[PDB]
């Protein structure tokens, strides 16, 4: 008659590292970064975006003739604005 | 503050099958066994299985023994129950029950679900 | 299997009265593992004693029970408007994890 | 783009408008829950 | 190895244990089995549930940048904007690369520890009635049905009873 | 319980334990008491005390924050000092918190490992002439008087003295 | 002492160990000498070559000052300059002392638990066949020539082969 | 760098008690034992009691038990000493001398106090 | 209750002659454990010298002692205008922690 | 990225030393042992000596046992090879070699130097 | 001292042929501690094989070897421009570390 001590093992390759050891197999392992992205510029909590385009944050305040579209917006969740 | 959240109201119709979601929130993982319970209006309730947290073992009670399917994504934290061969008297609510501990044996339900109607 | 078997049934009380409820189990429930659930219509139950003998968090005092065996009870000293609903009691100790009937109480 | 998780981490872009997870610059991290892997005799 | 228990003198792990991280496994007459130690494996998700918690609720008010906007006239207000974002940025990516590396030596570690208690909770209990292998198992110097084995388990071995016949077969 | 120790196979403290962290009992034909283990304690009182005095010396240069005043036309300026007093408190704060909860870890695992090594230090100087009963104690085989106790209690346990009286009551 | 293995039961140190960390020393009638234990060596040399490396990566990306210059009308500017320049600098200079300061906590403990472990190794592989001095030394109960010896060094004891002679030199 | 502080001079009569406090600076809490030795004019230095650091045993010569009362609190690491059925022939200097570890026992006084003249 | 009685009682030298002060006990003094202090009138006592042969910390090298059993000295080989004070022997290795009686050293 | 950069080409005469030296990057302090062999134009590759990593024990073939000294400075990670009694033959291109862990036993040379050519 | 021979010394082949390359040792290497390095003239030698069966990092997958005892052997299945230079085996199971002859390939 015999008695035993062991530790659970599984077919898991995933991999951590530690203080001192690098790529250290672990049964189990949680990814706590996130790194994926949609691409898409959605709107916020449901509010639509100001997206001034081509025109500038001047030329909307200053009413340009070439950014009458934006004589008039509605509420906007956040602006959108091109480098130049 | 922890709460489960489960799918919606469902209607089958005999010899299709159920798919019930259950999703835990107030952590990264599920560290909790998760049980189905049902209760068949005009009876009590019933348990049918549950699924250890992290090693993802499954005990089935022996009346639903072949029908019911408890399965669980680490990734997304979510439980899932799939009971097939719908019949007659299936109709019924099912909770879903979050243990004290990380096992099914000797731990009581903390919390349960809302719950979802599911009529055959 | 062990059955449990609920014995009052309904019981219709005002805000004041003692409410006992009896809890009987075929067969000694192993290390008096024992829990009673609160279900109000249309809500999801709640844990109100766990172990026959420790009350969950949160619980108001008036919630408690004791037992051993194949008897158990749960007993509120002081009715309120909320304590109106079906009262549950299960067993964990066994492989089944077997229910109660249920006992709703009535307003007089 | 948008980021739809609920990892506590990410690493897509310091600019970021709404209820976001916090930005740091590590490539990944990974943490340990369950004891290290040897295999069967 | 820490603790010498994981990848010591227990040189590999199970795959029939599959419902707990640690516990035993018998064989006599009877049959064979493997179970999984639940306390002890409870007592480990208590600290990893709770660690991992603590750790998102430190980093929960970190540093956050705000995009601003400077002439061509105030590059020495620009510059001193992009190094404190950058700067902030820096500190806390090492502190939280740093937490997760030390982490998961404390975690490691702390699962090595938990199979040396155990297997030396064990050892205690069935002092002189057993041999020590030396290879995590204890062979009996009786008989020890599976009564005998639960026992064991739960940390309920009675050594007196055993003591007599132990000792009449381990003198010859 | 990282070493086994409190909690572990001594799974109670002492309350007659007045003058010490770790220390001894004893019970034989003259009577029976406690004794505290000076030197044990007392290396344990250098650790706390240096490791106290780290604490205050790495947070003595702590960053520190200055009241500023700014016009309405200065709203950059004034969100940029802002964000900067805020980010260094809160990495601070981040540091006074993280240190506090990784040494309270340390100096609870400290004191376990004391005990192990207070329990191996007996165990490996009465190597055969006492009975390990598993609970932190020792049983001996022979007679062991207050002069034989205090002599276990400094490490001066003469095994040969005992050794033929000790193997004689041992084997019948 | 964190494992009272060095400055615990093992007194002092070998000055005739030159050519590794942790080994063996033998004497029987052929004659004695030492040998380091290549094997946990490496194991320790790779740990503490990672730890340095690791260290030097996190505060490759630190904080970096710049000069700058500002007018007498500009005080305000300057002196905010001035605090995040000397607050990134105290929040680095921590990190580097504190690092420094866990890790020779954590390398010296390492070293300890190596001997533990090698302590531990050899005892359960010899473990009935010798008697356990508690210096850190056994005293084989049979004879153990050169090639005995070295069997317990790469850990290759054949114990059932000295089991029978031993049990008769131990019992009388 | 450690200084040990006490109270100032005091005058007291027959039948009255005296209360001599001693803090320690140079930490957080107080990690050694501090004990009270006086010096009569005319007579030699004399050892009245001590306490330990953090467990607070406290022990006293036999001279002067029953009469000397050394109690300390750890919030304000101060240790007080409480002289009562105070008689001739008590006055002298008090001091406040700090052992060289957390034990009366086999400490020798690292520092010492500037003490205090209480006269009866 | 070991008695220290220390033998020289005035010893008036002047800079430069050698200063050899004697502490006998009635028994013997376990594990040597005997200290020297300074005290100068209207100051605290200072730390000479702990345990019969070793230095405290700052004290100059010109004061040293050594001794055991029941015989205990302590050796001033030059003497400085701040060696003018009252000297005393403490056994620390007795219950009752007893003090030497003290020499002053005068100016020739 | 692992490189071992060694000295020069050098031209000596029967009769004097040869000062070769080895300096190993990646690291602060060297973590493998380092060995040194030659190659003489015509004739294989013989091995020299070589040194442990950190106690800086020394192993040399019997062939050059007397002739050769290899020593090592921890604070600049440097290893040097002193060549004495220069003679004929002794024409030959030195490559330092670093051995796959601390020792030089039950090793193997993971990298080499470009190497030094000596002439006599 | 175990002496290392080569056997084909000189190997005239073109880009595809199949190379073998035959390493025989006087007495039977311990552990099969046997390696292979490649010695383009001119540069560092770099290292091939280790241990007999193991490939080194960074190697092409055409490098493959295997043996035990005193036989040991290097085959490179498809050759390429680059593989033209002298291979030398070398053991690290004995004292001396002694080295093989070396065999340069040639181009037909
Ligand atoms: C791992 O895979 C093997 C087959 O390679 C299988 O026999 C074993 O059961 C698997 N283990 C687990 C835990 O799934
Ligand atoms: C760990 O594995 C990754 C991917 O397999 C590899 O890029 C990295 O170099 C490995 N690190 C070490 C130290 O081997
Ligand atoms: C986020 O992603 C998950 C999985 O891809 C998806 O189920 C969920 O609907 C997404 N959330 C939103 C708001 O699109
Ligand atoms: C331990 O298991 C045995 C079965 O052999 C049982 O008799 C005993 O009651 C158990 N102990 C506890 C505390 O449950
Ligand atoms: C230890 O105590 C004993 C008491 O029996 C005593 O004889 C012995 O001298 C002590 N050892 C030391 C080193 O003080
Ligand atoms: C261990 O050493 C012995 C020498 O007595 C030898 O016979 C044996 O082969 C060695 N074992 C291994 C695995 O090298």
């Amino acid at each position: 008659d015999q008695i035993c001590i062991g530790y659970h093992a599984n077919n898991s390759t995933e991999k951590v590292d530690t203080i001192c050891e690098r790529n250290v197999t672990v049964t189990h392992a949680k990814d706590i970064l996130e790194k994926t992205h949609n691409g898409k510029l959605c709107k916020l909590n449901g509010i639509p975006p100001l997206e001034l385009g081509d025109c500038s944050i001047a030329g909307w305040l200053l009413g340009n003739p070439e950014c009458d579209r934006l004589l008039s917006v509605p509420e906007w969740s956040y602006i959108m604005e091109k480098e130049n | 503050q922890v709460q489960l959240v489960q799918s919606g109201a469902e209607v089958k119709k005999p010899g299709s099958s159920v798919k019930v979601s259950c999703k835990t929130s107030g952590g990264i993982f599920r560290s909790n066994a998760i049980s189905w319970v049902r209760q068949a209006p005009g009876q009590g309730l019933e348990w049918m299985g549950g699924v250890v947290a992290i090693f993802g073992t499954t005990n089935y009670a022996q009346n639903f023994q072949g029908r019911v399917t408890i399965t669980a994504d680490e990734s997304s934290s979510t439980v899932y129950m799939e009971l097939s061969r719908l019949r007659s008297e299936d109709t019924a609510v099912y909770y879903c029950a979050r243990h004290s501990g990380y096992h099914i044996t000797n731990t009581f339900f903390d919390y349960w679900g809302q719950g979802t109607l599911v009529t055959v | 299997e062990i059955v449990l078997t609920q014995s009052p049934g309904t019981l219709s009380l005002s805000p004041g009265d003692r409410a006992t409820l009896s809890c009987r189990a075929s067969q000694s429930v192993p290390s008096s593992y024992l829990a009673w659930y609160r279900h109000k219509p249309g809500q999801a139950p709640r844990l109100l004693i766990y172990g026959a003998s420790s009350r969950a968090t949160g619980i108001p005092d008036r919630f408690s029970g004791s037992g051993s065996g194949t008897d158990f009870s749960l007993t509120i000293s002081r009715v309120e408007p909320e304590d109106f609903a079906v009262y549950y009691c299960q067993q964990y100790g066994s492989s089944p994890y077997t229910f109660g009937r249920g006992t709703k109480l009535d307003i007089k | 783009g948008a980021i739809n998780t609920t990892l506590p981490f990410h690493n897509v872009h310091p600019l970021t408008i709404g209820e976001c997870p916090k930005y740091v610059k590590s490539e990944k991290l990974v943490l340990a829950t369950g004891l290290r892997n040897v295999p069967q005799i | 190895g820490l603790f010498g228990a994981i990848a010591g003198f227990i040189e590999g792990g199970w795959q029939g244990m599959v419902d707990g991280w640690y516990g035993y496994h018998h064989s006599n007459d009877q049959g064979s089995g493997y179970a999984a130690d639940k306390e002890s494996t409870q007592k480990a998700f208590d600290c990893i549930t709770n660690k991992v918690n603590s750790v998102i609720e430190k980093m929960n008010t970190q540093f956050e940048a705000v995009g601003k906007e400077f002439s061509n006239l105030e590059r020495r207000l620009e510059n001193l904007n992009k190094k404190m974002e950058d700067g902030f940025l820096d500190v806390w990516t090492y502190n939280a690369e740093l937490l997760v590396l030390m982490e998961n030596e404390r975690t490691l570690d702390f699962h090595d520890s938990n199979v040396k208690n155990l297997y030396d909770k064990v050892r205690m209990q069935l002092r002189d009635n057993v041999k020590e292998l030396g290879n995590g198992c204890f062979e009996f110097y009786h008989k020890c049905d599976d009564e005998c084995m639960n026992s064991v388990k739960n940390g309920t071995y009675d050594y007196p009873k055993y003591e007599e016949e132990s000792k009449l077969n381990r003198n010859e």
